This record gives structure tokens, C-alpha cells and sequence, in this order.
């Protein structure tokens, strides 16, 4: 199959910046009929992808001038000249020359902002949940930038890897930050075998991790 | 005006088949091919196959053994059927006209979210998330609701009937066991809570569940 490699994975930008997205094919993508079926799609959250550029360089119906494509051989590029708010989303490249047709991995176009540390909050299991036999310890890591972040659970001094599930938000409409939850789920019985519970966040902003915790002795 | 309308199930049992109808308006199926594509967090966008104007087909060979695309030119319907679905076939499925040459009918259907699961409909538990007794105070205060063990998606969550629209992060659902779990955080003035009531409203229409859960401080 033809491999389609997009770069960068993620591209931060300010409203008014110019942007350049790359797509590289593992082979030549000229159809038997002579046409080069390299296409560029933009997708917003919760919407279907929409065609921007077809046959390498041609703009689709209602695509602004600021969008343009070029390329040949194994090398293709999409450039935006002055990014506007409506341009933010995930960009994909597609080849329809050689069956099976294939997509690139996507490039996310997101809005730049100043750095922010996560606001970390730890929550013990409710008494209601314990009655039901389960114990979910929840940690929120809210409003941080950039996206990259690491979360670590410790129980009575020891890192705990199993039982941890994480969920991430998209970039916030109002402030442009992200937010994450990390949830450690245990049985009631194992929850009550331990005393100290710690959620640890390590982020670009600090060389020290941010550590929130509680003790069951006090619960 | 050009529309590709998708219809079919959003839920398929493991080992069963997925059928989708794509009802096309705005161009002729006897002039233009219609493609089928899916999107999953494991594999991103994947092209599955195509039915050309004459009824000949091309399939992605990773699916050829269980995939069939046919059509009815007179009704303007394209039919997708995939057999023997497994958990990792959970994805958004699309019909679409893409890889265009001469025409401007490049449009995608609205997408059909297909979940492959043997799970039974199941209402959520709604656990309130309040700070541990110890300690812990500074402005603002972050609270939450844990909405655990439901099926299928979705649930909605608002706070104080939507009064606290701002300062809320409701995270994407993750699977634990065969059921869904998510949480919503809300951040509101330290002076307000608990002097001021904060209640999360959770809805799971599939089970006719509506639950308000007040966040009591713990002692
Ligand atoms: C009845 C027509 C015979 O052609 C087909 C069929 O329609 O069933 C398709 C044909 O596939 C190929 C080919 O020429 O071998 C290759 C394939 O990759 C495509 O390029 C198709 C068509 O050319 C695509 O048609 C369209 C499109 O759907 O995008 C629409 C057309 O109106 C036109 O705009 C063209 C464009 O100008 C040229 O691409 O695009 O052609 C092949 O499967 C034969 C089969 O050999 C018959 O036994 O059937
Ligand atoms: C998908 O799922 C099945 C699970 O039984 C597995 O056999 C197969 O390796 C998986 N392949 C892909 C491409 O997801
Ligand atoms: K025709």
C-alpha cells in the first residue's frame, strides 16, 4: 500500500500567521489515467472532513484564496497564508491513485497561547461508590499549555500503573487551554488496604512535579 | 442540495454485520462513483472501497473478504455491508464522493458512529466529587461528578441546570469493562461553595435516567 506521512503532527499558530503542512508518499501517486489524485481535507470537531484541494493544486468550491496546494513525485504541501479562526482543525492528505486509497495521519492546526500550569485536584471515592464495591480516585489536571503532560499515581509511596484511565479535552473555545482527567479505579477492598494516595503531574512549566494527595487515616 | 444521507444502526454485536444505506441527492450514481471510508482512534482514516458508475467495485484488500458495496441507480441508494465485526471495528463510517477529476460533487455524508459491543443498556451511577475533609482550601474550588458504568453513549451533564456554564470541563467517555465512564469538573468561588448549592444534572436518554447530584462537603 501507499504510505502517506504527514508532518508536523501538530502545528500551533496565531490568528494571522501563515502555515505549511507536508505530506510525503511512499511511492509515486499518478493514476493510470494520468491524473495525480492528491487531495487535502480539513475536519472540525464533530463534522465530516471537507475537501480543500484536489488533484494537487486545485481549490474546491468556496475554498478561500489563502489556501493553496503544490507538489509532485512523493512530495506535497498545503500552505495557508493568513490563518483565520475558521481554519483551525485537523488537516489530512489522501491519495486516490493506487488501490487501496490511503490517508495521512493528520495535522492539527491549533491556536497559540501563553504557557499555563495544570491546576491539579484530587478527589477521594464517595461513600456511595464504596457501598457499591468500587473505589475511583479522580484527579483533574485543568487548563494547561502546551498539550504535553505526564500523570502518575502513587499509593503508599509506590507508583501504581494498573487501574488508571485518562481522558483529554480538545482546546477550550474561551481560553485556548486543555484539560485532562486521570482516574484510578480500585475495588473497595484494595482501596482500604492503603492509606496514602497521590496524583503527580509533570509538565513543561515546572521542573518539579505538582503533587496532590490525601490520606485515608483522615477520611 | 448535494446530500449524502446515511442510515443504519449505531450498535452492532460482536461477529454480526453492519449495514448502512447512503441516499444520494444532487448528482447521478450513473455518472459518479461513491466511496466508503471509516475513522477510528486506532487507525485514523481508512478507505474501504468504492462503487463506480457502471457498478464495478474496488475494495481495500484488508476488508475484501467481508465487505460488499452495491447500489440501486433508480432509487439513488448505495449500500454498504461489512460482516463479522469485532471491537476494533468501532468507528465512524462515511459514504463520500472523493478523488474527483472534472466534477464539483466532493461531499461526505454526516457519518455513522458504529459501536461494536455485546453490552446491555445500563444506566450510570452518579457519584459526587467533593474535596477530602483534609484540607484543602484556596480560590477557586473545583468540584465534580463521576458518571460511571453506563451504556450506550451518550450522557449529558450540566451544572445547576446550566447556570454554571463557565468553568466546566466535561471529559470524553472511556471504556472500563464493557461500560462507559466519564467525569465533569466545575470550578466556582471558594466563598460561594458550600454557602451556595452546586448540583450536577446527568441525563442518559437511552435509559430514561435523569439525576441531580448535590456536592456536599465531607466531614
Ligand atoms: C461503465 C463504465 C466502465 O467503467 C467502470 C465502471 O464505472 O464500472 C469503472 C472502471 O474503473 C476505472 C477504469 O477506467 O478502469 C478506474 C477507476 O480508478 C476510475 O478512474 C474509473 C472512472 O474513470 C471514475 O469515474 C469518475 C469517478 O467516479 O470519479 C466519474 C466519471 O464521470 C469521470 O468524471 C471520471 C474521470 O474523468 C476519469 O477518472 O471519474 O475508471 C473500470 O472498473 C470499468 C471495468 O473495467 C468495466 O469492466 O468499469
Ligand atoms: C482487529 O481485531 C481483531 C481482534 O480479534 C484482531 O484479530 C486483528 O488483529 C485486529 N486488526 C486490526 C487491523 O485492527
Ligand atoms: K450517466
Amino acid at each position: 500500500d501507499i504510505l502517506m506521512n504527514q508532518t508536523p503532527l501538530s502545528l500551533p499558530v496565531s490568528l494571522g500567521d501563515q502555515a505549511s503542512i507536508s505530506c510525503r508518499s511512499s511511492q509515486y501517486i499518478v493514476h493510470r489515467n494520468g491524473n495525480t489524485y492528491l487531495e487535502w481535507y480539513l475536519q472540525k470537531p464533530g463534522q465530516s472532513p471537507k475537501l480543500l484541494i484536489y488533484k494537487v493544486s486545485n481549490r474546491f468550491s468556496g475554498v478561500p484564496d489563502r489556501f493553496s496546494g503544490s507538489g509532485s513525485g512523493t512530495d506535497f504541501t498545503l500552505k495557508i497564508s493568513r490563518v483565520e479562526a475558521e481554519d483551525l482543525g485537523v488537516y489530512y492528505c489522501f491519495q486516490g491513485s493506487h488501490v487501496p486509497y490511503t490517508f495521512g495521519g493528520g495535522t492539527k492546526l491549533e491556536l497559540k497561547r501563553a504557557d499555563a500550569a495544570p491546576t491539579v485536584s484530587i478527589f477521594p471515592p464517595s461513600s456511595e461508590q464504596l457501598t457499591s464495591g468500587g473505589a475511583s480516585v479522580v484527579c483533574f489536571l485543568n487548563n494547561f499549555y502546551p498539550k504535553d503532560i505526564n500523570v502518575k499515581w502513587k499509593i503508599d509511596g509506590s507508583e501504581r500503573q494498573n487501574g488508571v484511565l485518562n481522558s483529554w479535552t480538545d482546546q477550550d473555545s474561551k481560553d485556548s487551554t486543555y484539560s485532562m482527567s486521570s482516574t484510578l479505579t480500585l475495588t473497595k477492598d484494595e482501596y482500604e488496604r492503603h492509606n496514602s494516595y497521590t496524583c503527580e503531574a509533570t509538565h513543561k512549566t515546572s521542573t518539579s512535579p505538582i503533587v496532590k494527595s490525601f490520606n485515608r487515616n483522615e477520611c | 442540495e448535494v446530500q449524502l444521507k446515511e442510515s443504519g444502526p449505531g450498535l452492532v454485536q460482536p461477529s454480526q454485520s453492519l449495514s448502512i444505506t447512503c441516499t444520494v441527492s444532487g448528482f447521478s450514481l450513473t455518472t459518479y462513483g461513491v466511496h466508503w471510508v471509516r475513522q477510528s482512534p486506532g487507525k485514523g482514516l481508512e478507505w474501504l472501497g468504492v462503487i463506480w458508475s457502471g457498478g464495478s467495485t474496488d475494495y481495500n484488500a484488508a476488508f475484501i473478504s467481508r465487505l460488499s458495496i452495491s447500489k440501486d441507480n433508480s432509487k439513488s441508494h448505495v449500500f454498504f455491508k461489512m460482516n463479522s465485526l469485532q471491537a476494533n471495528d468501532t468507528a465512524i463510517y462515511y459514504c463520500a464522493r472523493m478523488r474527483i477529476t472534472t466534477d464539483w460533487f466532493a461531499y461526505w455524508g454526516q457519518g455513522t458512529l458504529v459501536t461494536v459491543s455485546a453490552a446491555k443498556t445500563t444506566p450510570p451511577s452518579v457519584y459526587p466529587l467533593a474535596p477530602g475533609s483534609a484540607a484543602q482550601t484556596n480560590s477557586m474550588v473545583t468540584l465534580g461528578c463521576l458518571v460511571k458504568g453506563y451504556f450506550p453513549e451518550p450522557v449529558t451533564v450540566t451544572w445547576n441546570s446550566g447556570s454554571l456554564s463557565s468553568g466546566v470541563h466535561t471529559f470524553p467517555a472511556v471504556l472500563q469493562s464493557d461500560l462507559y465512564t466519564l467525569s465533569s469538573s466545575v470550578t466556582v468561588p471558594s466563598s460561594t461553595w458550600p454557602s451556595e448549592t452546586v448540583t450536577c444534572n446527568v441525563a442518559h436518554p437511552a435509559s430514561s435516567t435523569k439525576v441531580d447530584k448535590k456536592i456536599v462537603p465531607r466531614d
